[PDB]
């Protein structure tokens, strides 16, 4: 819900999310929904964004309407920040547990230490039930099971109220007598030395000694109880395992790319060379969370968000099968209302008019090839 | 008599000398002045540096010494008409100082900018540096010191004490010249980018601010002008 | 013209320029001259120079005596800063259009974000004609052709003169009356409240309102005209394609390297092992823009600058053909007046007495091998 405002070229060339899947579209309270997919770190990472040396796999959502039970990059849990390598493809998996009823737009996002949020596609997930039914149990290494919704809440309230009461008692003790104007007049007109006299000093000594003694006793008691404590666990985690993708058998060279101002379409001319031994066909163009599909070649079945999915938004001038070894140049047009709804047309406002995306090529048997394209995007006005 | 034609000379000498300097650097900027290790660079810019430094030292010594030696011992027995004439002469000195300050801190400084942003600086003594740091800056320093000394030695208002605004106006812009050490140091070492707004240049900025003391200096000169011959007319 | 002053070791180990070529040596106004070649980023990049993460392909020249029409790294245009990788070799091409008559020393240079200028070899190029004949036409996406020499000059002059005139009018309006001493006396002696009276306030209100209204109207008019504008296009460009050089079949180990102080020669002892299947011979040693050639093995025909070219400056103790598989150790002396003219002898002043360079090995058929050498450079005094 935080994208459509970021720069179009920055959304195009940071991170490409694909193979996204959602386990469920509608859940009950305490029910789990799992989000899977892959993201590729673009080679032409913008210089204004710091390299993803420190990155965190986050969830885009309006507060804890879900709780993040687990999150994985590769196959290993990532509760801390992680290091990503430019040009590598990683697979991710986020497990969410429903907490608050309603209709929520859930995004998978990557926060980069020096570049800000990179928001992936968002999907509407319905939560039904009552928040009062939500439980977040956890078992500690000390052998006790607690609910994270209310654990330590009573202790926190008690201690804060106790110290607030001590401070209020001090202030009220001094506030029983007249406060401002008579004391000001006494201090000004001659030496005061009358508004602070025993047993006021004795009361202050008692307050100070009691404060120190209570702090020490409370610390000792909180050490006898909970004798086993550990510090906060933090630190960027290295050695994220990237996907070992096979080398693509399709090479694509972008010969100019244009978009009409104003308009809802993007046009580019591609020289596609088919290696390997199977006839390929262009089935998809993904630019920034928007999938332009050639419906005659490929159809989406993973429940991709409709406002981000162009079922027939990809038109190829000659999308006949490309025989192996054969090279041809075609005009590819990606047109959909999403191009203007998600403000991908506002790249005219950007200080770097370059686009990047993913082309998905499909053969007859159905196996697909992913190739990455990037080129300057030239607006056309007449 | 009062204000005489010394003001015309004060303007014209700086104008003519700096126009000739600009012609010289236009002729020898490229072509004996790009390569700091070429023999022609030594004959056209290192010799210029040596000659200008020697001449500046000699001129400063002679001018300041003459102004101090010819100081008026009997300032008490100075008539108001003579005081008015001396005030006008001091104003001519201040005009010369302002003209020299312009030529030094605006013209040749931004000329140093346009030189360094377009060539690769080869030394601490590029032709631009020779003209700006070691000619125009010493010239305006000499003029400012001479104006201050003239005020102190001929004007009773500026006598019997060192005027703080005049001292700041005279010494702060002078501090730009030793600040060149920061310019060279933070350029060879700190900051290899030609960035004209780099903090290595804030030494010029800070001591360029001290020229704002001309405001207090000028109200002091206004009061000195309006001592005996303040009018009447003005406030009457 | 800016080298010969930089540190000798820094000039030796930053970037090695070779295969340099110039399309023409003498040009007319508006005529194009093209500079081609390769540069290799040295592996032992000095720590005092920031890594070439942000680098710009520039031209060393005395102001716009040429205009940079095009510049390429790899095969793609690079009008912005680019990212280079240490140890990689890139090919470059700069297209220059003559603008100012004269004899100009044109250098190809690489500016690095945190290290300053790396100046390559410079070549004297003669320009003949008149500057008045120079044209720099360009066609915009709005369908108009303008000359960049004078486009918008009239508008800039007009607006600056207009605003300067407004300010001068304000100052002169207040300067018609006496300025400094009577006003100072009026302000000092009693309350002034007489030198600023109507209609002075009305004139100031008119000035303020007119200024705001004129700014707004001028902005609106400059928006109606030129309705299509884009921001400045900036940003470091990643994904520079390096040359895929074959692995060299020659391995060279430097066993000590010395230079006489004072002197014009550098001596080094190399252990050369010939792999592959052809007899090789040492033909060139390039250290910092200076090419020491063994004239019996190789001759330069690309018009390399004479002051940087040592035709017989490379003497090898035994430069007989090196049979494949054979290893021999020879004494190599690189001697030329350039070693002192370009102050390569001043490495004795440097805080890091290490050299780097390129050795070019040629076989009988003429195909060449490039090997890189780097070692400490030990001065000798007696
Ligand atoms: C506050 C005190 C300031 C003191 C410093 C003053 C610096 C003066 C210039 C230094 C020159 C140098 O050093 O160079 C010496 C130059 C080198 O040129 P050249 O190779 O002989 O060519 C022939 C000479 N042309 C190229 C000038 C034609 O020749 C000279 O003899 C000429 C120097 C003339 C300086 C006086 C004229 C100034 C303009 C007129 C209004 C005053
Ligand atoms: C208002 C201030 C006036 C000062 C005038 C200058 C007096 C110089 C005395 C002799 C010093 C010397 O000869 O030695 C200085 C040494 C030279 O070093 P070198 O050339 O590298 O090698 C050694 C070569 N010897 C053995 C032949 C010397 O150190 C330096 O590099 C410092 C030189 C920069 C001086 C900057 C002065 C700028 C003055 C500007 C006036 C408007
Ligand atoms: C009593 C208070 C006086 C203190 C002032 C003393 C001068 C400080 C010297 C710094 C040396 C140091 O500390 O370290 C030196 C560091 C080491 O960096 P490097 O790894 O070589 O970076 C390599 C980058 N190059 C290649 C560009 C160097 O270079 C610096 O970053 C210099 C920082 C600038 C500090 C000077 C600011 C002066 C302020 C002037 C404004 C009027
Ligand atoms: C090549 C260098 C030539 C410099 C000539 C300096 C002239 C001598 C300075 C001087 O004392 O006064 C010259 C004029 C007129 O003032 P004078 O009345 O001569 O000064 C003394 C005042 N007194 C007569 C009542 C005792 O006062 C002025 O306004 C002269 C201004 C000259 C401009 C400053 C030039 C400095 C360049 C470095
Ligand atoms: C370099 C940076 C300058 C540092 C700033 C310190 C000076 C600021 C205050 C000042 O200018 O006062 C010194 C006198 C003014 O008169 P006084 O300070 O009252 O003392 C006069 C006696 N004295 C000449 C020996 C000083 O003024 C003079 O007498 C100067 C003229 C005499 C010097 C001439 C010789 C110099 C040749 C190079
Ligand atoms: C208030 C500062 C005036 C600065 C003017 C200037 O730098 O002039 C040099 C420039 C040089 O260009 P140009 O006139 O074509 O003569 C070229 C001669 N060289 C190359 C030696 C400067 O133009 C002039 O000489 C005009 C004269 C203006 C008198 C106030
Ligand atoms: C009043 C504002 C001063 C801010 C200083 C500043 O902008 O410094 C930038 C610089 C950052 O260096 P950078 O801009 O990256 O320089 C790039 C070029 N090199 C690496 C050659 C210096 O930081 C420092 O080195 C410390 C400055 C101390 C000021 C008292
Ligand atoms: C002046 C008060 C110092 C209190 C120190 C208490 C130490 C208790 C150790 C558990
Ligand atoms: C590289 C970060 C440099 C930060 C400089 C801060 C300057 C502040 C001046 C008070
Ligand atoms: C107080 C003056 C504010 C001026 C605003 C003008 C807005 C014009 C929109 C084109
Ligand atoms: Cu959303
Ligand atoms: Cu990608
Ligand atoms: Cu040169
Ligand atoms: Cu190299």
């Amino acid at each position: 819900h935080g994208e459509k405002s970021q720069a179009a070229f920055m959304r195009m060339r940071t991170i490409h999310w694909y193979d996204l899947s959602w386990s469920k579209e509608k859940v009950k309270i305490n029910e789990t929904v799992e989000i899977k997919g892959k993201f590729h770190v673009f080679e032409g990472w913008p210089e204004t964004v710091d390299e993803p040396d420190v990155a965190f796999l986050n969830v885009g959502m309006p507060g804890p309407v879900f709780i993040r039970k687990e999150s994985y990059i590769g196959g290993q849990l990532v509760p801390r920040s992680v290091r990503l390598e430019i040009g590598k493809t990683y697979d991710f998996r986020v497990v969410l547990k429903a907490r608050r009823p309603g209709d929520w737009h859930v995004h998978t996002m990557m926060n980069v230490q020096g570049g800000g949020p990179i928001i992936g596609p968002g999907k509407w997930i319905t939560v039904e039930g009552s928040m009062s039914e939500f439980r977040n149990p956890v078992t500690t290494l000390t052998g006790q099971t607690v609910d994270l919704e209310n654990y330590n809440e009573g202790n926190t309230y008690f201690w804060h109220a106790f110290w607030f009461a001590i401070g209020v008692a001090w202030i009220g003790y001094w506030s029983r007598r007249p406060i401002f104007i008579p004391r000001l007049l006494m201090v000004d007109a001659g030496r005061a030395d009358e508004l602070v006299s025993a047993t006021d000093r004795k009361v202050a000594m008692g307050f100070l000694a009691a404060t120190i003694l209570i702090v020490v006793m409370a610390m000792s008691s909180a050490n006898s109880k909970y004798p086993i404590t550990i510090p906060l666990q933090a630190g960027t985690m290295r050695g994220m395992k990237p996907l070992e993708l096979p080398a693509p058998t399709v090479s694509v060279k972008v010969e100019d790319a244009t978009y009409r101002v104003p308009g809802r379409a993007m046009r580019m001319k591609l020289t596609i060379t088919n290696h390997g031994n199977s006839p390929i066909r262009l089935g998809e163009f993904y630019t920034a969370s928007v999938r332009f599909l050639d419906s005659d070649v490929y159809k989406d079945t993973t429940g991709y968000p409709e406002d981000l999915l162009a079922e027939d938004g990809l038109s190829v001038s000659d999308n006949s099968p490309l025989a192996p070894g054969e090279t041809r140049t075609v005009d590819v047009t990606a047109s959909d209302a999403a191009w203007e709804v998600y403000r991908l047309s506002d790249i005219i406002y950007d200080p770097d008019s370059r686009f990047a995306g993913l082309l998905f090529f499909f053969d007859a048997t159905g196996n697909r090839q992913v190739v990455q394209i990037d080129a300057p995007l030239i607006p056309s006005f007449m | 008599l009062l204000d005489k034609k010394w003001l015309t000379f004060a303007l014209a000498i700086y104008t003519v000398f700096y126009l000739w300097v600009r012609w010289y650097e236009g002729v020898y900027g490229w072509s004996a002045g790009l390569d700091s290790f070429a023999p022609e660079f030594e004959t056209y810019w290192m010799n210029f540096l040596y000659t200008e430094i020697v001449l500046e030292i000699v001129t400063a010594s002679i001018l300041w010494g003459y102004l101090w030696k010819t100081r008026d011992r009997n300032l008490a027995a100075l008539t108001p008409r003579e005081e008015l004439r001396r005030n006008f002469t001091h104003l001519v000195w201040l005009v010369a100082y302002a003209w020299a300050i312009y030529w030094g801190a605006s013209y040749f400084t931004e000329q140093d900018g346009t030189w360094h942003q377009t060539i690769v600086r080869d030394t601490d003594f590029t032709p631009s540096h020779i003209i700006e740091f070691y000619l125009s800056y010493p010239i305006y320093i000499i003029t400012g010191f001479a104006a201050f000394i003239y005020a102190k030695t001929r004007l009773p208002f500026f006598a019997k004490g060192i005027s703080l605004p005049y001292l700041v106006l005279v010494v702060g812009p002078f501090m730009i010249l030793p600040n060149v050490g920061l310019n060279e140091w933070g350029h060879t070492f700190w900051f290899m980018e030609e960035l004209f707004v780099a903090p290595l240049h804030y030494g010029f900025v800070i001591f360029g601010w001290l020229a704002l003391a001309v405001m207090g200096t000028l109200t002091q000169t206004f009061y000195s002008f309006a001592q005996g011959g303040l009018g009447q007319s003005l406030c009457e």
